[PDB]
């Protein structure tokens, strides 16, 4: 039954694995350093996070 | 071995020079040796985004930065030196790491 | 939905003897960060807790993908009236006060 | 940009509904009419179900879904 | 207000339905009977079969379980309470089961005790 069908062939990419912290999208996500942020709410909390405009 | 290191990390220069002086003086109160401050190379972290949350209007990014200084200053002393020495009511950002090696 | 009464009664007493918890979304993943290895299945217990907060009768609040609950005492009313069990077993959470 | 348009075949379905009989007249039956009675149903030989495991009947490899045993002679 | 077999018999099934449990379908009950899991079983004959009466029987008898005959199951379906879900419902009951005890887990009763006393003697 539930186990003729669940892990058959590995996923080793998936994209629906991931999702923003904040708000959980799928798209514009940020995974260097951690930050597993959307682009957007990583903007919104970037100030926050420590990362600061200079140049 | 009696080498114990201590090892400041912080994202702004001006506290933890403060903490790095500060523990200089210390050591330098009490009869030791240290080894003066070592400066890593502060690494910088970037992040560089699209402004538009759409993908709309003039290609515009943001440059964030993010740059982590790391100092690390060598002396021989005891754990309960090191111990008494970090109990001074620590400015805030200043990570301190000791290791005894 | 599609959620059995053992499991029910089990996600009941879980309630009980919890009362103030924290939570994440999550349904389809087989492992969980904080509310697994409860000997029970992970997707019944969450769709339990999911007709618990959105039956229609104690209200919510979803952000940051997390969960914190005001369990009001209309749902603590509800329980009592159901399964019959009074307030006199107060919960062990009114220590270290 | 159109429809997905998926109409040309199935225009409606009917729910399928197992006529489960609720007495024991096709499953199970006596043929004696006496407090003994014989089993219409080989004994299953392993051990790895209860003590009582009762197997049904196809034309063959019984299908309990379980086991999904078959006779075979090696 | 009287003390009797239905006046207990109405809140155990009742109990034994809010509890889950529940040997429901043709399977897990019979399976259920023959594993000698619960020590026991209420069951009931108001129609024109006797060859299911005698089965039943022969069982209780094999596994030592005296039947007792129930007059107007249709007092217990109407004394027991069948509320439900809004207020419409009545969902009736012709199987008693009671897995685990067969009393009940959650209280302890002496309901279980005369029971177990009359079926010795």
């Amino acid at each position: 039954g539930h186990q003729q069908l669940y892990w058959s062939h590995p996923r080793k990419f998936g994209q629906g694995s991931r999702s923003c912290r904040v708000c959980s999208n799928r798209h514009g996500l940020i995974r260097k350093y951690g930050l597993n942020m959307c682009r957007q709410c990583f903007r919104q909390y970037a100030k926050d996070i420590g990362f600061i405009k200079l140049d | 071995i009696h080498r114990i290191r201590i090892t400041l990390t912080s994202r702004n220069v001006k506290s933890l020079e403060k903490v790095c002086a500060d523990l200089i003086r210390g050591a330098k109160e009490k009869n030791l040796k240290v080894k003066g401050p070592v400066r890593m190379p502060t690494k910088t972290l970037r992040i560089t985004t699209r402004k538009t949350p759409c993908g709309e209007g003039s290609k515009t990014w943001d440059r964030f930065q993010m740059r982590i200084h790391k100092r690390l200053i060598d002396l021989h002393s005891p754990s309960e030196i090191v111990k008494q020495i970090t109990s001074i009511s620590i400015e805030p950002g200043v990570e301190v790491e000791v290791t005894i090696a | 939905m599609l959620m059995p009464k053992k499991n029910r009664i089990a996600i009941y007493e879980l309630l009980f003897k919890e009362g103030v918890m924290v939570a994440k979304k999550d349904v389809h993943m087989p492992k969980h960060p904080e509310l697994a290895d409860k000997n029970v299945p992970n997707l019944h217990v969450m769709k339990a807790m999911q007709s618990l907060k959105s039956r229609g009768y104690v209200k919510e609040q979803f952000a940051w993908r997390h969960f914190y609950w005001y369990l009001t005492n209309e749902g603590i009313q509800y329980l009592r009236d159901y399964l019959h069990l009074p307030p006199e077993i107060v919960p062990a959470t009114l220590r270290r006060s | 940009k159109k429809r997905k348009k998926k109409s040309y075949t199935t225009p409606k379905k009917n729910k399928h509904k197992r006529k489960k009989v609720k007495l024991a007249v096709l499953k199970y039956y006596k043929v004696d009419e006496n407090g003994k009675i014989s089993r219409l149903r080989r004994e299953c030989p392993s051990d790895e179900c209860g003590a009582g495991v009762f197997m049904a009947s196809h034309f063959d490899r019984h299908y309990c879904g379980k086991c999904c045993l078959t006779y075979c002679f090696n | 207000g009287v003390m009797d077999v239905n006046t207990a018999l109405q809140e155990v099934l009742k109990t034994a339905l809010i509890h889950d449990g529940l040997a429901r379908g043709i399977r897990e009950a019979a399976k259920a009977l023959d594993k000698r899991q619960a020590h026991l079983c209420v069951l009931a004959s108001n129609c024109d079969e006797p060859m299911y009466v005698k089965l039943v029987e022969a069982l209780c008898a094999e596994h030592q379980i005296n039947l007792i005959k129930v007059d107007d199951n249709k007092k217990l379906g109407e004394w027991v309470g069948l509320c439900k879900i809004d207020r419409e419902g009545k969902p009736r009951k012709v199987v008693g089961c009671s897995c685990v005890v067969v009393k009940d887990y959650g209280k302890e009763s002496q309901a279980k005790d005369v029971i177990e006393e009359y079926f010795k003697c």
